[PDB]
RNA sequence: AUGGGCGCAGUGUCAUUGACGCUGACGGUACAGGCGUAU
């Protein structure tokens, strides 16, 4: 739960990329490694700032009010 | 007794002298004998209601073997068009022969077979054949050599003319 | 692709097979081989039409071996169909040539063909629309010729 | 973020058990990684 052990076991997961191969290989490799590795950086840095991280009000930014000003908007116009 | 008219219609020998022999024999003719005109066969069947009799008109499917040719189905009871999925054309020949089957007989049941799908080599596709859709046929894929679908055809025209939807062949 | 043996065998055999090809065709039995009829016929007319066969075919008339053809073809049809007009086969070897780089034109002039053996059609020819029809055979040849040249 | 031509897995078109890709819960558990680079 304490943030340093989720970072140790995220830190762990990951093997480093093998040094064994060419030096294409192992430079692509330490590409696709370093781009997973900014990923997991973001990831763990969410989880650091808190555990809910967002409001919900984003939802009725999208569809309460969407359908709120709708509702509104009902006009019988007879039948 | 209880017997029907039936008119089977196709090219010759292209499976309809060999569906006749092979439910008359139950062996599978290999030799392509083009049929001459028309033969006449008795073919009987035991449903749960009791014995059927079909007057299977084999009819040729050579222009130069026709003979009578319409002539035949004159007074037809059912209607089975044959067509071997192995070539598009005897399929795109379908639609005359239905033409003439109903300009003689406006209201009988038609069977649309796909002979000889036992042959790995299919060319008309099960997608297109539609033509039944259309025209209200009821379709069937067969081959009178591994016998798939062997018996469907002629049990549905017998439940259609018996008018026993539920109808079953038996062996004896 | 064999060069060497290409006009021997074109010499020996090319009458032969156009006799055969011809009385399968006029065949309704065979009607649905006629696209590889129309496949080969086109095929054997082109090389005729380009004159890639070089042997005239004829020792009696060292003659170029289209028009030939053309005599040959007409005169075969008109024995083996002596109730036919001779416009007729004209017309349809004209097309023959005309339509040798069309596979579904030349499959259905082929099948015009085998409308026409099927009736003994006498001098009236008002219904068969020659004319249109030469029409029609000319602006294909023209589409032809056109391709040809822009190559 | 990018997808090359073939490892063939479903196949759409025609001359349809041949050819172009798409596509296949594929031959692929593969391969490609700007033109040193710290974007």
């Amino acid at each position: 739960l304490k943030a340093v052990r989720l970072i140790k076991f995220l830190y762990q997961s990951n093997p480093p990329p093998n040094p064994e191969g060419t030096r294409q290989a192992r430079r692509n490799r330490r590409r696709r490694w370093r781009a997973r590795q900014r990923q997991i950086h973001s990831i763990s840095e969410r989880i650091r700032s808190t555990y809910l991280g967002r409001s919900a009000e984003p939802v009725p930014l999208q569809t309460v009010d969407e359908m709120t000003k709708k509702f509104g908007t009902l006009t019988i116009d007879c039948n | 007794q209880v017997q029907f008219k039936l008119v089977l219609v196709g090219d010759g020998g292209t499976g309809k002298t060999t569906f006749v022999k092979r439910h008359l024999t139950g062996e599978f003719e290999k030799k392509y004998v083009a049929t001459l005109g028309v033969e006449v066969h008795p073919l009987v069947f035991h449903t749960n209601r009791g014995p059927i009799k079909f007057n299977v008109w084999d009819t040729a499917g050579l222009e130069k073997f026709g003979g009578l040719r319409d002539g035949y189905y004159i007074q037809a009871q059912c209607a089975i068009i044959m067509f071997d999925v192995t070539s598009r054309v005897t399929y795109k020949n379908v639609p005359n022969w239905h033409r003439d089957l109903v300009r003689v007989c406006e209201n009988i049941p038609i069977v649309l077979c796909g002979n000889k799908v036992d042959i790995k080599d299919r060319k008309v596709k099960a997608k297109s054949i539609v033509f039944h859709r259309k025209k209200n046929l009821q379709y069937y894929d067969i081959s009178a050599k591994s016998n798939y679908n062997f018996e469907k055809p002629f049990l549905w025209l017998a439940r259609k003319l018996i008018g026993d939807p539920n109808l079953e062949f038996v062996a004896m | 692709q064999e060069e060497a043996a290409a006009q021997s065998f074109y010499q020996t055999y090319f009458c032969d097979i156009l006799q055969h090809i011809f009385s399968v065709v006029t065949d309704t039995s065979h009607t649905a081989g006629l696209t590889m009829h129309a496949s080969i016929l086109a095929y054997m007319f082109n090389l005729v039409e380009e004159g890639k066969i070089s042997t005239s075919l004829n020792p009696g008339n060292p003659v170029n071996n289209q028009i030939f053809l053309q005599e040959y073809v007409a005169n075969l049809l008109k024995s083996a169909f002596p109730h036919l007009q001779d416009a007729q086969v004209k017309l349809f070897v004209t097309g023959l040539f005309s339509l040798n780089q069309d596979i579904p034109a030349f499959k259905e002039h082929l099948r015009d063909f085998l409308v026409q053996i099927k009736e003994f059609a006498g001098e009236d020819t008002s219904d068969l629309f020659l004319e249109e029809r030469e029409i029609a055979l000319r602006q294909a040849d023209e589409e032809k010729h056109k391709r040809q040249m822009s190559v």
